[PDB]
RNA sequence: GAUCUGGUUGAUUCUGCCAGUAGUCAUAUGCUUGUUUCAAGGACUUAGCCAUGC
RNA sequence: AGCCAGUGAUGGCCGUGUAGUGGACUGCCAUGGCGUUGACGGGAGCGGGGGAUUAGGGUUCGAUUCCGGAGAGGGAGCCUGAGAAAUAGCUACCACUUCUACGGAGGGCAGCAGGCGCGCAAAUUGCCCAAUGUCGAAAAAAUACGAUGAGGCAGCGAAAAGAAAUAGAGCCGACCGUGUGGUUGUUUUCAAUGGGGGAUACUCAAACCCAUUCAAUAUCGAGUAACAAUUGGAGGACAAGUCUGGUGCCAGCACCCGCGGUAAUUCCAGCUCCAAAAGCGUAUAUUAAUGCUGUUGCUGUUAAAGGGUUCGUAG
């Protein structure tokens, strides 16, 4: 709050951890450090993407 | 690029731009009221013009139209809450007899001198820009406010401030690490 | 012809500008100029008051 | 007085339809013969290439040199008059530049006592004239 | 409905129709018309100048969209 | 905000146009620019020509 | 001022093609259809929802975010699909164009970002599927992460719009006017606050900006506040000098009237002052000024303007 102590956010309670695991999104878990680990670039995926258009097999 | 926010203008020039009489009259209400530019004044200008356009338009429906009692009603509301118009005129009339100076004594700029807690009305336009006035324990730092009719008993110095219960300021804590 | 052009600028004598203190700005100096014509001056009921008048020298 | 129907609107209409080309700023609005006539094809400022620097005489009651310059155009090379203004600022000019041309009030009458001038210079060499005259640039 | 202006044709006619337009500017009037030619059955004999009602149907020609009913 | 002013005569009262004046999510150029919020951005001319990646 | 008919123009009759009606089309028949209430031809132009200006009536703009239509260098044909006469589908011709071993093979940014040219004139060869949605054989989770320059986010950006700093209180002399009360510098304290910089950190899909805070045992900082406001003007319209030097119908100003020929209220400068202010000049177009397009609401004896006189149809 503007020139104040107050501050106001959202909060969720789950009932178990694995409940938390398995509807939280993945960002949010990162925050507290035990989301996945990371994925590739996005641009070298769609470059192989079309790369392997000219190929079969 | 595909938006939908919304933004309009809240002042105007005036036509005819150097005539004596109206440049006497703008530079008075500035430097008694403390203002920085003309702008301030012709914001007030507007902001009056609209009501008294409205109130126009409804004075010349008949009494008992269902816009002009739901309407007429409004604006009085607005006008007695806000401070324009004492409680004791009522007929609706008394909007297009509203003046500049009227719109400008609800200025928290001036119900802060009013009030005592400024030695003048720049010190107080200093005061209020610096965080130290608190209207209902909100900090408000905006000269414009238009202090509302339930609000003025209410007005004080804020807790954060060091002249009330706040921390040292700028001066004493650079004096003690001197 | 076009020989004589810009004669006149290039004929009159240099001659610097003062140094002065700052005059305040913002609404610093609104305050200032309501305090120079409506006070510090008594004339009053006469509304004889001159923004500019220039001391006498018409030779 | 004239026609006062309450079925007559076709006559009023065409009555107000003839009139109007009477006034010459209707009609040049709608006409198209000014625009081709124009140096400018109704733009505010064009771009051309000096030719060489004259000096034109000033109208009769006054009596001065108003150094002016002859300038081709680059979008339709089309060859004009323009005027420098301010003391000096011809030696800012020189031969085969580059400059800047807008009107000089008035949409395309001639102004003051210059004859048949219509023009200004505004920038050579893309810098700024009222520039190079108040020192605030160095020409490139 | 509208006036029946030619009947040149075979089991066609044509009907002319005359309304007023309003000029917002001027306040006025002004007289306006539309031509319409329709399939006229031989049930009916219109003679030019008379009265007719007219529905709508199926496209029956490259400008017939209109059937008589009732002529008075 | 339902407002006007300078130029025809030795002076006057007119018709009448030139010039002044205020805007424009209206374009461009000049000079100058501490903070913050919200924002349009190769239509105008050439539906002109296009390397490379998606 | 006339338009339409060999080779379809307006209608009729059985037919054929289409998904279907239809002159859409074949054969035969009739002679119709439209137009001064402006057809036919020509010019400018994508429609609308809406913007600007606003006593009222109006004038003007609308390529552009929503809806509709059309196109994918130019122009025609067609396969597959329920649905295309599709351009990141195919075939050919016309204009420019790339590689080659000279036998051949390709290319289509008015999608995203970027380059050349054109011009008075317009941004980065960025990050992401977190939100909003579409497609799909898909909910999320694991021994197991759908794509998506649609979309969103940040860089550049005085188009424009909203808030808003550049100082507040006093002290002691010197004063200024007026009649003892504002005031104008000279010395000098005394608090306050943000431009500036840093996190226990918040935000964030990750970074940035806001919003908090200079101890919670425990956290940096204006005083010639060098943290220094500009752009136009001072004869009139139009606010503001009968100030001081220079030039001498020259140089120049001047939107209009005008200024300059030795005492320039107008040029080039210094000093003061005025307007409005993080803004302010100039050019072009347009709205109001304009009762100078007049329906509301003009003028026509002499200023521009009543036909030479009668008859007369549409209106
Ligand atoms: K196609
Ligand atoms: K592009
Ligand atoms: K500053
Ligand atoms: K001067
Ligand atoms: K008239
Ligand atoms: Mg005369
Ligand atoms: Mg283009
Ligand atoms: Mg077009
Ligand atoms: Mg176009
Ligand atoms: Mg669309
Ligand atoms: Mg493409
Ligand atoms: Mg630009
Ligand atoms: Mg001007
Ligand atoms: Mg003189
Ligand atoms: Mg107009
Ligand atoms: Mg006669
Ligand atoms: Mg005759
Ligand atoms: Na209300
Ligand atoms: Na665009
Ligand atoms: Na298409
Ligand atoms: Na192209
Ligand atoms: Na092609
Ligand atoms: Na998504
Ligand atoms: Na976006
Ligand atoms: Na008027
Ligand atoms: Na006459």
């Amino acid at each position: 709050k503007f020139g104040g102590g107050k501050t106001t956010g959202f909060g969720l309670i789950y009932d178990d951890l694995a409940a938390m695991k398995r509807i939280e999104p993945n960002y949010r878990k990162a925050r507290l450090g035990m989301g996945k680990k990371k994925l590739p670039a996005r641009k070298s995926v769609k470059e192989r993407r079309n790369r392997n258009k000219k190929i079969r097999g | 690029m595909r938006n939908y926010n919304n933004f309009n203008r809240v002042w105007k020039a005036p036509r005819r731009p150097f005539e004596k009489e109206r440049l006497d009259r703008e530079m008075k209400l500035c430097g008694q009221y403390g203002l920085r530019c003309k702008r301030e004044i012709w914001r007030v200008n507007m902001t009056l013009s609209k009501m008294r356009r409205t109130a126009r338009l409804l004075l010349t429906l008949p009494e008992n139209h269902p816009r002009r009692l739901l309407e007429g009603s409004a604006i009085m509301r607005r006008c007695h809450g806000y401070g324009f118009l004492d409680e004791d005129k009522d007929k609706l009339d008394y909007v297009l007899s509203l003046t500049v100076p009227d719109i400008l004594e609800r200025r928290l700029q001036t119900v802060v001198f009013k009030h005592g807690l400024a030695k003048s009305v720049h010190h107080s336009r200093v005061l209020i820009q610096q965080r130290h006035i608190a209207v209902a324990k909100q900090i408000v730092t905006i000269p414009s406010f238009i202090v509302r009719v339930s609000s003025e008993h209410h007005i004080a110095f804020a807790d954060a401030s060091p002249f009330g219960n706040g921390r040292p300021g700028r001066v004493k804590r650079v004096k003690r690490n001197a | 012809s076009l020989a004589r052009a810009g004669k006149v600028k290039n004929q009159t004598p240099k001659v610097s500008k003062q140094e002065k203190k700052k005059q305040p700005r913002g609404r610093a100096f609104k305050r200032l100029k309501y305090t120079q014509r409506y006070l510090a001056k008594t004339l009053k009921a006469g509304e004889k008051l001159r923004m500019n008048k220039q001391p006498p020298g018409k030779a | 007085t004239k026609t006062n129907g309450q079925h007559a609107a076709r006559k009023l209409v065409r009555l107000r339809r003839k009139n109007r080309w009477a006034d010459k700023g209707w009609k040049k609005s709608h006409t198209f013969v000014a625009q081709k006539a124009n140096p400018f094809g109704g733009s505010s400022h064009a771009k051309g290439i000096v030719l060489e620097k004259i000096g034109v005489g000033a109208k009769q009651p006054n009596s001065a040199i108003r150094k002016c310059v002859r300038v081709q155009l680059i979008k339709n090379d089309k060859k004009i008059i323009a005027f420098v203004p301010n003391d000096g600022c011809l030696h800012f000019i020189e031969e085969n530049d580059e400059v800047l041309v807008s009107g000089f009030g008035r949409s395309g009458h001639a102004v003051g006592d210059i004859p048949g001038v219509r023009f200004k210079i505004v920038k050579v060499s893309s810098v700024g004239l009222y520039a190079l005259y108040r020192q605030k640039k160095e020409k490139p | 409905r509208g006036v029946v202006h030619s009947t040149k044709m075979r089991r066609s006619i044509v009907i002319r129709r005359n309304y007023l337009h309003f000029i917002r500017k001027y306040q006025r009037y002004q007289k306006r018309h539309r031509n319409i030619t329709v399939h006229c059955s031989p049930c009916f004999d219109p003679k030019p100048g008379d009265e007719v009602v007219v529905g709508q149907c199926r496209p029956l020609s490259k400008t017939i969209r209109y059937n008589v009913l009732q002529v008075v």
